[PDB]
């Protein structure tokens, strides 16, 4: 089994939810719990008292599964808790499509996007259009420089960023610079 | 993959 | 330079084929003609001259294309390539690729149409004629991960390895894509 050898505390989720958490981890040769390997937590976080090897989160959990690779939770700032400077939301005018980013890791990205009132696109659009019920695009999230979405925002002239910006926006409560973010300096 | 490129 | 030091034999190309490789084995600072390299094409020739090692132009470009030396034996387009002649044992499949770039891509494309399938850019569920894309029967790819793998799953159909193609390519039978699933590899 892939968690195989590991022992987990399911914290943080109604009684519905960690009971389906819990069941995939068994269902994946993990154990329900001395000292947990894993305490898993959804992605903004909680108390956590008791003691771990670990705290994880929910994405890092399904992540983990969908590529049946054990991925060390710190390959990704979405796989630990996230810190959001809470109530704040720093992107009420963005319009932001993600590029490069698939499942879990993007369904916890969109989360955190609208979370800072940005509001998130499946296509990238400089132009808004009512009869097809797409706004123009504000922003491109993208993990390396290529590709089709990448092209156009370079051709739009609008900033195509590194999630770092999106996570820094939220830490702070305040629209990070994107200047300091831009996909051709990473 | 630079690109999506998934269909339906 | 990169192939600093290095002495090489181009065999098996056309009039002018010869010559673009030769060219850009000096571009990056080889000699052409005991040779430490003999280049040959994707599916080998003859190669009676005693040579350091065979490999392919596939491994040359690759090689450039990252700035790299590659082992020939960390990748089997690197060296000639097994194929049953005469066979089109993929003749009724539309594939796609994923996780696959360049040099490496145009190889495994070049063998995928010699087996008779065909080849599309896009992973496609359903035949849509206006948009000119017919329906996928096979993912080609290397590891679990990514929105055309997701796509395979959910849409049941298989996603298989590299050496798939590879097999059915020596053999010129159709490889058992069950024996080949990347939902199986390790």
């Amino acid at each position: 089994g892939l968690f195989s050898q590991k022992s987990f505390l399911v914290l943080g989720f109604s009684n519905e939810n960690e009971s389906n958490i819990a069941n995939i981890i068994k269902e994946n040769a993990g154990k329900i719990m001395t000292v947990a390997d894993y305490a898993v937590v959804p992605l903004l976080g909680c108390e956590v008292e008791a003691t771990v090897g670990e705290v994880v989160t929910n994405t890092w959990l399904v992540t983990c599964i969908d590529y049946q690779t054990l991925f060390d939770p710190k390959s990704n700032p979405l796989f630990t808790p996230v810190p959001v400077m809470t109530g704040m939301t720093p992107l009420e005018d963005c319009v932001i499509s993600f590029s490069q980013c698939a499942g879990a890791e993007k369904e916890s990205l969109t989360f955190l996007a609208n979370l800072l009132g940005a509001s998130v696109q499946e296509y990238f659009v400089r132009k808004s259009n009512a009869k097809k019920g797409m706004f123009a695009s504000t922003h491109l999230i993208l993990k390396e420089r290529g590709g089709s979405k990448y092209e156009a925002a370079k051709k739009w002239n609008l900033p195509a960023v590194t999630i770092a910006w999106l996570l820094e926006t939220a830490r702070t409560g305040k629209r990070a610079d994107e200047s300091h973010f831009l996909i051709e300096n990473s | 993959d630079s690109d999506t490129d998934v269909e339906e």
